[PDB]
Formats: structure tokens, C-alpha cells, sequence
């Protein structure tokens, strides 16, 4: 069998979180389907035109259906 | 000029301020922290090579004053070293401060301090889920496109002296060697599927033998035995992933195989978690640390996905 190195303590430490209104805004709840369509439009012109890409990475950029 | 130390002390100041202060930065400070973090990104690995001693983190989501207090516990830069292993930005109040600092700190200890790249550092992710909007409410979206350009370059995985393999999401059904990590080139978008979907979005799953469906829809799970034969065939003991809130921080899948870590407690105020970092000496011992809060209408799920823009 495989020798492993790894070891884990079994001792955790522990600190109290500080104590704050954590809630944040969700904006992606708030698209209308025109809202989502221009993004996806914005989306597709900024990365074919604006956003650099390596040659050997182009293959990779993440197109959306418009 | 960067202005760099500056910058710091700014960022730090509010640690004795009421929760959700913002840090005024200007517009070139922060685009020369992006331009700067994108240069020392390109210069060094896609694939990391570290060395404990090291503290991991996972997600922070712009829970800026709980980062603050991460640091607090852990030592902050160049006390400890620190890898990072992405989700910055979005589904929080201050990805702006997160981000600046995790790129200030990467900057002035490019050695000690190390980011890698979670699904929400990239262009469709972000544009969504947060961070666009509070980029243009501060700034402007020119400064989005900026930040986008600096989190194209980020590295993806890291290997912790030769035993945890490190990355934000998962393993892939395309990953057969390191190699192939090792060959993708920067700047680069995260694709909707392939080898470097799967490192920034597949999740564990104890029920699923081999590669499953992702409740995502995107990606993958997969099951126990593929982590145990990934170990095998390239000598690693942990995989070390982020990308799931887990209750106590920190959260083992197959007998300790590997671990989910995340770092935002009390996530964006909804979830009752802890978020916790995994130290790791120089005899390879890994230990926690954790900072812990006090039908159809079901709650929400705390997961992301890709498809929010389809038509
Ligand atoms: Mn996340
Ligand atoms: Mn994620």
C-alpha cells in the first residue's frame, strides 16, 4: 500500500465570527429577458472585440447564445 | 507609482471601524494593482509549485471585514504565507476592498502570498453576480473590463509539496496529467465545459460512482473512487477545493481524501456556516481554523451557476 505523508490534527480552533448585516444586493434576480438578452449581447462584444485572449486560448472564450 | 504601502494602510485602517466601511481608492490606484498582480500572475505558474509552511482559504465573496479577520487569526502578510483559492468577487457587500487587497498583499509579498482562480473570476460569472454592478456604481465598467483582464491571468491549481493538489472546484473527466494543466495559456476566459470548467466548477458527490450530472448545469460530480485513483496515479494524499458552503468551514469527502474549505462565514447573511482555513506545517500536519457566527418555498440554494443568462 501507498505511503501517505498527510496528517490532520484532530484539534480545531475556534474564534466568534464578528457579528454584522452580511446581506448583500442580488442583482441577477432583477434581469427581464430583454434585461439578460442585451447582457448576453454586451457579453459576446466585449469579448470578441475588446477582451485579450491568448491565441492558443481563443477556443476557450465563452460565447452566449443571443 | 503604485502607491502600494499606502494603499495597505488604507485597506487595514477600517479594521477598527464599524462593519461595511468602504476604502477610498482611486480609480488609478486600483487599476495599477490589477495591471501589477496581472504581470507577477504571468510571470509565475499556471500550475503553482508551493512549499508549507501555508495557510489555504476558500470562498470569500466580498465579506471584506471577515477577510480582515481571517488575517487577524492567521497571522497578517508576510506573518504567515497564504494561498487563496478564488471567489473573490460577487454575492457580497465589498468584493471591491476583497479583491484590492488580495491583489495589493499578492504585489508586495509575490512570493509569500498566492491567488488562484474560482468561477466567479471571470467576465460571465461576475457580470451577473455582483461585481459589474459594484464596480460601476464606484467606478466605472472600463475598471470592470480592467479587473477582468487581471483575473484572465490568474493561476488555476497549485501543488503543496508534492502531496495537495489545489484548485477551486474539482477534478475533470479531462484530467490525465498535469501537463495539460501546465499548457493552457494566459490571458484565457473559463470555457462552459472542458478541463478548466471542471477545475473551477465540479463538486464531490458520495452517491455518484464516476462522473455524474452537476445540479449546477455545468460540469460535473464526481464520486470517492475517482478521487482515490487520481491520488494514486499521481502520488498526492488531499485534494484541497473550495466552491460549497460546508457548516464548519471545512468539510471532508472520502475518509479525508479530500476537503472542501470556505472561508465567508455566515454567508451572505442567509446561511448559518462557520468559514475556516486549513493550516499546513512543514511536516505536512494540516490543521483548522475556523470563524463561527454566534416545499417550493424552501430556501435557496447557496450554489452558483453558469445558465443565468439563457434565453
Ligand atoms: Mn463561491
Ligand atoms: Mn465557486
Amino acid at each position: 500500500s501507498r505511503k501517505i505523508l498527510i496528517r490532520f490534527s484532530d484539534y480545531v480552533e475556534v474564534a466568534d465570527a464578528q457579528d454584522y448585516d452580511r446581506r448583500a444586493d442580488k442583482p441577477w434576480t432583477r434581469l427581464t429577458a430583454a434585461d439578460k438578452a442585451a447582457i448576453r449581447k454586451e457579453l459576446n462584444e466585449f469579448k470578441s472585440t475588446e477582451m485579450e485572449v491568448h491565441e492558443l486560448s481563443r477556443h476557450l472564450t465563452r460565447f452566449h447564445r443571443p | 507609482s503604485l502607491n502600494l504601502d499606502s494603499i495597505i494602510g488604507r485597506l487595514l485602517e477600517v479594521q477598527g471601524s464599524r462593519p461595511g466601511k468602504n476604502v477610498q481608492l482611486t480609480e488609478n490606484e486600483i487599476r495599477g494593482l490589477c495591471l501589477k498582480s496581472r504581470e507577477i500572475f504571468l510571470s509565475q505558474p499556471i500550475l503553482l509549485e508551493l512549499e508549507a509552511p501555508l495557510k489555504i482559504c476558500g470562498d470569500i465573496h466580498g465579506q471584506y471585514y471577515d477577510l480582515l479577520r481571517l488575517f487577524e487569526y492567521g497571522g497578517f502578510p508576510p506573518e504567515s504565507n497564504y494561498l487563496f483559492l478564488g471567489d473573490y468577487v460577487d454575492r457580497g457587500k465589498q468584493s471591491l476592498e476583497t479583491i484590492c487587497l488580495l491583489l495589493a498583499y499578492k504585489i508586495k509579498y509575490p512570493e509569500n502570498f498566492f491567488l488562484l482562480r474560482g468561477n466567479h473570476e471571470c467576465a460571465s460569472i461576475n457580470r451577473i453576480y455582483g461585481f459589474y454592478d459594484e464596480c460601476k456604481r464606484r467606478y466605472n465598467i472600463k475598471l470592470w473590463k480592467t479587473f477582468t483582464d487581471c483575473f484572465n491571468c490568474l493561476p488555476i491549481a497549485a501543488i503543496v509539496d508534492e502531496k495537495i493538489f489545489c484548485c477551486h472546484g474539482g477534478l475533470s473527466p479531462d484530467l490525465q496529467s498535469m501537463e495539460q494543466i501546465r499548457r493552457i495559456m494566459r490571458p484565457t476566459d473559463v470555457p462552459d465545459q472542458g478541463l478548466l470548467c471542471d477545475l473551477l466548477w465540479s463538486d464531490p458527490d458520495k452517491d455518484v460512482q464516476g462522473w455524474g450530472e452537476n445540479d449546477r448545469g455545468v460540469s460535473f460530480t464526481f464520486g470517492a473512487e475517482v478521487v482515490a485513483k487520481f491520488l494514486h496515479k499521481h502520488d498526492l494524499d488531499l485534494i484541497c477545493r473550495a466552491h460549497q458552503v460546508v457548516e464548519d468551514g471545512y468539510e471532508f469527502f472520502a475518509k479525508r481524501q479530500l476537503v472542501t474549505l470556505f472561508s465567508a462565514p455566515n454567508y451572505c447573511g442567509e446561511f448559518d456556516n462557520a468559514g475556516a482555513m486549513m493550516s499546513v506545517d512543514e511536516t505536512l500536519m494540516c490543521s483548522f481554523q475556523i470563524l463561527k457566527p454566534a416545499g417550493s418555498g424552501q430556501q435557496g440554494k447557496s450554489s452558483s451557476t453558469g445558465n443565468l443568462l439563457d434565453k
